[PDB]
RNA sequence: GGAGGUAUGAAAA
RNA sequence: GUACGACCGCAAGGUUGAAACUCAAAGGAAUUGACGGGGGCCCGCACAAGCGGUGGAGCAUGUGGUUUAAUUCGAAGCAACG
RNA sequence: GCGGGGUGGAGCAGUCAGGUAGCUCGUCGGGCUCAUAACCCGAAGGUCGUAGGUUCAAAUCCUGCCCCCGCAACCA
């Protein structure tokens, strides 16, 4: 109901961007996405859509009560920086930024190349 | 019919019931068609095929009992059809209202010098 | 052209309103080099504006231009197998050009019998921030805003 | 003058859709928000304050004011 | 600057 | 790399391995062009930005087609058709 | 004798449950192309097998008739 510090997970893929603001323990507080905001098709990956998604999620989080957030960026999407700037503009203080893109140590076999 | 809930709930409950009713009538028709198809096959077989002729009459009895317990699908209520077309063509200025004032005798003026086009 | 931007020919101010903008308006409304008819229509329309409204027709026309002149246009771009619009700020030259173009076109489409009457009515409506010309500007801005996701291009 | 009044919800949508395709001028009055949307109004005339205006979600602004 | 890994179009002239 | 024979294989098939018949070429490298849904750099009312048209209607004219005793012959994408 | 069918050039809806003749391909004409195909834009093509009834109104319901398809036309 009332929080001050939290985490913001930005999942940005080539097709969509999802912003998930949680508490420092990971429990979800608010979230939004390009698709959730009405963007469809290619638009979902545009940085502007990421900007709006971060804006809407931040507004809900601040409404719930939240001042500081630390950012974790995941995925190769092109809207990560747009979301971060949107967070700052909407008001939440960006305490820190880290990248948590998983990096398999070889691990599993990725799917086939396209057009083969 | 009386439902518990709101308008959407009634539509959801109603749409499902007509769907479930429709599927029931479909399956009753399939069984009737199946018997009908066999009855016809026996009807056109040679008179020398005694057993097939016998079986054809036996299924004719089941077919009759089926056709007498076969629920009729309610005729879906027909919706209105409107095709409004103008005889002649509109002009760039269909109606001209210029400086029109009007009041019902004994009451304040509704509009003064009303002008639109 | 390929070589680069070319010189823009100039326009002298209007003889009676001493405005290049009025001269451009005469040019837009002109047909088949009949500048005499064009100028007469413009002056008659300005007289109608001064009559039906005590304000200076020149000021009213400038107000209409401010209301009609767009800010963001959409330019079509073919990106691979997909073609879509892209927002673009309008340079002031094209702003005035588009404003004059829209005003004259919608005036010609108006329902009043005479061109100067049509032009005067359209100009006054545009100054009041209503009419077909203002609607066109609103639609252009709406299209630009809708495709605003592509501003990075 | 209020065409959709007394009509069942199904008939209202049919009425609005067909009017939308009508190839003529339509002077309409309607307190039903759905019906006006289907017709796709072009210009709205506000009363009692005479205001010939282009139709838009600004209709709500006049209603609020 | 150089190397490896990352739709159709007849026959003969 | 087929047939026959032989060998191997659970199988799939592998190893060995012709002839009849058919053609005047097949082929390697490199050269000059042309071409590419190759690349790089340029230009032209080429596109783009605009103005006005054609395609719609009547008629004039040329052409095809059809017809005719003949409807003379020639022109046929751009580059034939006032 | 028992069934199935007759709607545009072809194939199919619509028939039950009467109001308004459609979909697909195809054809004709014009576009695009160096040209053909594909593609794009226009147009045509049935009074619903036929003749009578029922109706205010029949492709639709009723009756007959004519066509075409499959089966049957005799069993110890
Ligand atoms: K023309
Ligand atoms: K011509
Ligand atoms: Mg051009
Ligand atoms: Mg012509």
């Amino acid at each position: 109901k009332n929080i001050e510090s939290g985490v913001a997970h930005i999942h940005s893929t080539f097709n969509n961007t999802i912003v998930m603001i949680t508490d420092t323990h990971g429990n979800a507080l608010a979230w939004s996405s390009a698709g959730s905001l009405g963007f469809k098709g290619s638009k979902k990956s545009t940085p502007f859509a990421a900007q709006m998604a971060a804006e809407a999620a931040t507004k809900v989080a601040m409404e719930h009560g939240l001042k500081t957030v630390d950012v974790t960026v995941k995925g190769p999407g092109s809207g990560r920086e747009a979301a971060i700037r949107s967070l700052q503009a909407t008001g939440l203080e960006v305490t820190a930024i880290r990248d948590v893109t998983p990096v398999p140590h070889n691990g599993c076999r990725p799917p086939k190349r396209r057009r083969v | 019919s009386i439902y518990e809930g709101d308008y959407y709930t009634y539509k959801k409950k109603y749409s499902e019931n007509q769907l479930l009713r429709e599927k029931m009538i479909i399956q009753q028709e399939k069984e009737v068609k199946e018997l009908a198809t066999f009855v016809q096959k026996a009807k056109q077989a040679s008179q020398t095929n005694h057993a097939l002729k016998r079986m054809g009459l036996e299924r004719a009895i089941r077919l009759d009992k089926k056709k007498k317990n076969l629920t009729k699908r309610d005729k879906v209520y027909k919706r209105v059809k409107m095709d409004i077309k103008p005889n002649r063509e509109v002009a760039r200025t269909p109606l001209k209202v210029e400086n029109v004032t009007f009041h019902y005798p004994g009451h304040p003026i509704l509009y003064k010098d009303l002008s639109f086009q | 052209p390929r070589k680069g931007p070319v010189a823009k020919r100039d326009v002298l101010p209007d003889p009676i309103y001493n405005s290049k903008l009025v001269t451009r308006l005469i040019n837009r409304v002109m047909v088949d080099g009949k500048r005499g008819i064009a100028a007469n229509i413009i002056y008659n329309s300005f007289d109608i504006i001064k009559e039906s409204t005590g304000n200076d027709p020149l000021e009213v026309f400038e107000q209409a231009m401010k209301n009609v002149m767009p800010v963001l246009e959409v330019k079509a771009r073919r990106v691979g197998g997909s073609n879509y619009q892209v927002p673009v700020e309008v340079r002031p030259e094209r702003r005035t050009t588009l404003g004059l173009r829209w005003v004259v076109n919608y005036a010609r489409l108006r329902g009043e019998h005479t061109m100067e009457e049509r032009l005067a009515k359209e100009i006054m409506d545009a100054a009041n921030n209503t009419g077909a010309s203002v609607k066109k500007r609103e639609d252009t801005h709406k299209m630009a805003d809708a495709n605003r996701a592509f501003a990075h291009y | 003058d209020q065409p959709t009044n007394h009509l069942d919800p199904e008939t209202q949508s049919i009425i609005g859709a067909n009017f939308n395709l009508f190839e003529g001028t339509i002077i309409v009055v309607s307190h039903n928000p759905s019906f006006v949307e289907q017709i796709g109004i072009n210009r709205m005339l506000i009363l009692p304050s005479g205001n010939i205006d282009n139709y838009s979600p600004e209709l709500l602004e006049y209603y609020s004011n």
